[PDB]
């Protein structure tokens, strides 16, 4: 299998910085149909081939908006990763979605 | 993509610059061009602005140009392009509304104005209707209104995130002498890839 | 499985002709009848089998449709090709409901469209020929 | 400066050429020419690098006699293993020489002439050290000591040693079992269709036939052994025609002629259908000019009926003398398929592949989407490709069936894969022989 | 999961430079069973989350040696990838091992 040391070094250049929530799956186009505004997410150092979020993230979603899928970005506007949150949520009144833990890992 | 809300927002900014020197000004010295049926969050209604003011209202959005104008393939997604025709109703309210409305019509034909309108909206004017000099009785006096139906045409492009385009074709063919011949005389197997 | 104009697709020379007019947009027709009966003065009837199966495919695309440029680009290229090169390709028309079941074997571009600019948006009618308008059917010989 | 009109008449002859599907390639064990697949456009060109007794020139003359000249002939070389060995005893200081040439920049001579006491070998081993020390020969020339063989190893592929008095003998072609020769020639160019060879050994011939069967080419051989014109049962004899028929190789053409050893009559056969089109021709009864009828090596008389019938059992074609006119009969491959069908099928694959390549690579009308429109585009190209066969009088009807988009599994769409596309064409035959049963003369 | 754009960026930092053969699966203690010498290997730019070797490399295996596994040591002496060969082969005499192509891939 791949080496953990290799898995740690390879993951040290990802460095996602902003997180954006989408109502639809952004796999086809992660540059379209955004809902929230880019909110800063800070990651830890690569350990055991798995980076994790340092602090919790609060994303202010506008009213009458739905979030179902999430996406991460870097400094040069380059979508490193996309994913789907647990379940869709409809914010009737202006609310907040909190990110408890993001764990990008490569250890299969 | 086509959004009626964005189209109305785009028109309002254009009307402010194009016909603004003849409307009224609010506390921020902004020409009174508003979207029809004003309403903030929930049921917070909007007050009627000062006189000579303009109301923009997108009546509907018809597609008399066929179901799909064309279907192209972007990087890895099938994109449909549908052609829409949006009738926008611009109405001027206040004393001397007809004179104000007439100026806008003679100004919506100028190439410079239409080029400005082509930007920040993405649509182009198709035609302008007639201006009826309307007098309505509110409570005591008559309010002059001059509605006009500006028809816009725009192309909306949407991506189908479930496209999965073709990249490989596998063809199995057989050659026979007559219709039948369970053992084919010769068999063809093809495999073409995009690599 | 009823006819819906949203599934009818036509493809010629490897392109994906699309953007049909809302009204009648496809019109296939054989140029000659199958048989031409000849009636004798006495009353005896003989049948002449026509060995002429050529047809005509007319397509009504709206002017702003992209396939209008694609077809015109092909026509411009086909004029510059030498006389020995072929200018025909089969005209496959597909419809799941089975309303149309005809092929356009060896179809060429007969007539260029007629532009009719007006107040509203009009259509451009492309007329395609064919050497054998072959009508097919789902039912086999049984 | 050039004159206004430049005229230059020569008392030469005719020879107007014609172009058609297929370009012959002759695998000759030669030593000249730059790399594999040299090529030649006229008989004079093939004679500027080969002698009359040379195998390549013999093949070239037969193919290029005919009347419709083939556009171009490809000549490839088999990688060479020159072997050296002293035939006599080493005498005092007898001078020994040899020159090794690799690539283009290698003309280094080599002299030892060092046998003062006694060698009984040495000289060859002395050369081994010297041949591995030359600055421009050190890499690319693998040598041994025997008890030497200057082969090739890495980078440089072409080697050649030549001397005058001592030896520099043998050829011992390295190219083994076609595959080795084919692997080399494929790297250079793959635009050839018809393949032949100078070698006639059973091991080599059976190797090419198996190897050719994998790719889309046709192998034209020529055998002359007597053991093929005696057996009427296939699983009885070990002749190459019998070996081919037993293996059921459909891409190997056998022409049994008596000159199969010193000449290459298969060249004439290739030049009968190569200039013309693909599938719009019959490789059956053919009036090959120049070549004589299939003679018996024992009696020097044309083949008798039983001998021909024995040949028909092994599917190896011959030259029947019907109305005293040398006519190549049968016109069939070793696998039992008519040659025109095999050639037409190969053309159909090439035309289908090219036409379908346009949508996928050149993106003619755009990338093919995975719906009813995209599948229709693929059907149109396939149908168009088959239509050219009908206009070519190869097929008569075709029937292409494509899957419906809704009936496609989710796995294929994710893999971006389209399968279950089938076509069913009907061949158009040719009348090669009749049987008139005259009623009477009452 | 990561994006095609994300994979290309991340792969551009592994940059393997040398390859070393092994006799035993080098999982853990990759500095042991260093049968051959660190022959240099060149990789191309990332493309669709995949890098391939620029050219064939030859490995100068010593005599009477057995090789079954390899490792791609990077510039800063880190084992970033282990792996096995087709079958353990015994180089009873002096010989050279030809590596036709080695490709690192993340599309899995």
């Amino acid at each position: 299998t791949l080496t953990i040391d290799g898995k740690n070094k390879i993951l040290a250049t990802l460095t996602p910085t902003t997180i954006v929530l989408h109502n639809v799956d952004p796999t086809a186009d992660p540059t379209a149909n955004k809902v929230t505004q880019p909110v800063a997410i800070f990651f830890s150092e690569p350990n055991n081939g798995l980076i994790a979020s340092e602090d919790t993230v609060n994303i202010t979603v506008p009213a009458s908006a739905t979030v179902s899928h999430f996406s991460l970005w870097d400094d040069n506007s380059k979508c490193v990763a996309t994913g789907a949150l647990s379940s869709p949520q409809f914010f009737a009144e202006e609310g907040i979605y909190v990110i408890s833990s993001v764990s990008i890992d490569l250890n299969k | 993509q086509l959004e009626t809300a964005e189209l109305e927002k785009g028109i309002v900014r254009v009307l402010v610059d194009v016909i603004g020197h003849r409307l009224a000004r609010d506390k921020n010295n902004r020409p009174n061009v508003i979207r029809a049926y004003p309403s903030d969050n929930s049921n917070d209604k909007g007050l009627k602005p000062d006189q000579p003011f303009i109301t923009v209202y997108c009546q509907d959005a018809t597609t008399p140009y066929g179901w799909v104008l064309d279907k192209f393939v972007e990087d890895d997604a099938v994109c449909y392009r549908i052609a829409f025709q949006i009738p926008v109703l611009i109405t001027v309210n206040g004393k001397g509304a007809h004179s104000i409305m007439l100026e806008l019509k003679q100004r919506l034909e100028m190439s410079t104005t239409r080029d400005y309108l082509a930007d920040m909206t993405g649509a182009s004017v198709l035609d302008t209707g007639a201006i009826p000099n309307d007098y309505t009785y509110l409570n005591t006096d008559f309010e002059n209104s001059a509605p006009l139906v500006v028809t816009l045409v725009k192309n909306s492009v949407l991506k189908d995130e479930r496209g999965s385009i073709i990249e490989r074709v596998i063809v199995d063919g057989e050659l026979v002498y007559e219709e039948g011949q369970e053992p084919p005389e010769y068999t063809i197997h093809l495999d073409v890839d995009s690599k | 499985q009823q006819y819906s104009p949203k599934d009818v697709v036509c493809s010629w020379n490897g392109i994906a002709i699309e953007g049909f007019a809302p009204d009648s947009f496809l019109r296939l027709q054989r140029t000659s009848p199958l048989v031409t009966p000849v009636v004798g003065a006495g009353g005896q009837v003989a049948l002449t089998r026509n060995a002429d199966k050529t047809g005509t495919i007319e397509i009504e695309l709206m002017q702003t449709s992209l396939s209008n440029q694609m077809l015109s680009a092909i026509q411009a290229k086909q004029d510059d090709m030498e006389l020995e090169e072929d200018i025909s390709s089969n005209f496959v028309i597909y419809d799941p409901s089975g309303s149309v079941l005809a092929t356009g074997i060896n179809a060429w571009l007969q007539e260029l469209p007629q532009i009719e600019l007006g107040r509203d948006q009009n259509s451009k009618t492309w007329i395609f020929g064919c050497e054998k308008l072959d009508y097919t059917s789902t039912i086999p010989a049984s | 400066w050039n004159p206004i009109v430049n005229v230059d008449i020569t008392l030469n002859t005719a020879g107007t050429t014609r172009e058609g599907f297929g370009l012959p390639l002759f695998l000759a064990s030669t030593d000249n020419f730059e790399e594999r697949i040299r090529g030649y456009t006229s008989l004079t060109e093939v004679a500027e690098d080969f002698d009359e007794s040379t195998a390549a020139y013999k093949a070239a003359k037969q193919l290029w006699s005919q009347t419709p000249k083939v556009t171009q002939l490809y000549i490839g070389r088999r990688t060479m293993q020159y072997t050296v060995s002293i035939p006599d005893t080493v005498a005092e200081g007898s001078e020994y020489s040899l020159t090794v040439a690799i690539g283009g920049g290698v003309s280094q001579p080599f002299q030892y002439t060092a046998k003062e006491n006694d060698t009984a070998l040495i000289v060859l081993n002395e050369f081994k050290s010297q041949i591995e020390a030359s600055p421009t020969i050190k890499d690319g020339v693998n040598a041994s000591v025997t008890g030497m063989i200057i082969t090739k190893a890495g980078d440089n592929d072409f080697v050649k040693v030549t001397s005058i008095t001592p030896t520099t003998s043998i050829a011992a072609t390295t190219a083994d079992t076609a595959s080795a020769a084919l692997a080399s020639i494929e790297t250079y160019s793959t635009d050839w269709y018809f393949i032949s060879a100078e070698d006639r050994t059973q091991q080599f011939v059976l190797a090419m036939a198996s190897e050719i069967q994998a790719r889309k080419k046709i192998f034209f051989t020529a055998n002359a052994d007597v053991k093929a014109l005696q057996g009427t049962d296939l699983t009885s004899a070990t002749d190459v025609p019998a070996q081919l028929a037993k293996s059921k190789y459909t891409r190997t053409v056998c022409l049994w002629h008596h000159t199969a050893e010193f000449d290459y009559p298969e060249m004439a056969y290739i030049a009968y259908g190569a200039p013309y089109d693909a599938g719009s021709i019959a490789w059956g009864n053919a009036q090959l000019t120049g070549v004589a009828a299939s003679l018996q090596p024992a009696n020097q008389r044309p083949l008798i009926s039983i001998q021909k019938s024995a040949l028909d059992t092994r599917s190896c074609n011959f030259i029947d003398l019907d109305g005293g006119v040398p006519v190549v009969r049968r016109g069939i491959t070793s696998g039992g398929e008519w040659i025109d069908i095999v050639r037409g099928v190969d053309w159909l694959e090439s035309d289908l592949k090219t036409s379908l390549r346009d949508l996928l690579i050149n993106q003619k009308g755009g990338k093919i989407t995975y719906d009813d429109t995209g599948i229709t585009r693929i059907r149109q190209v396939i149908e168009t490709s088959l239509q050219r066969a009908v206009n070519r009088k190869f097929l008569s009807t075709y029937t292409v069936t494509v899957p419906k988009a809704s009936q496609v599994a989710l796995a294929d769409k994710k893999a971006r894969i389209l399968k279950d596309i089938t076509f069913h064409g009907i061949l158009a035959g040719a009348i090669l022989d009749v049987d008139l049963k005259g009623t009477v003369a009452y």
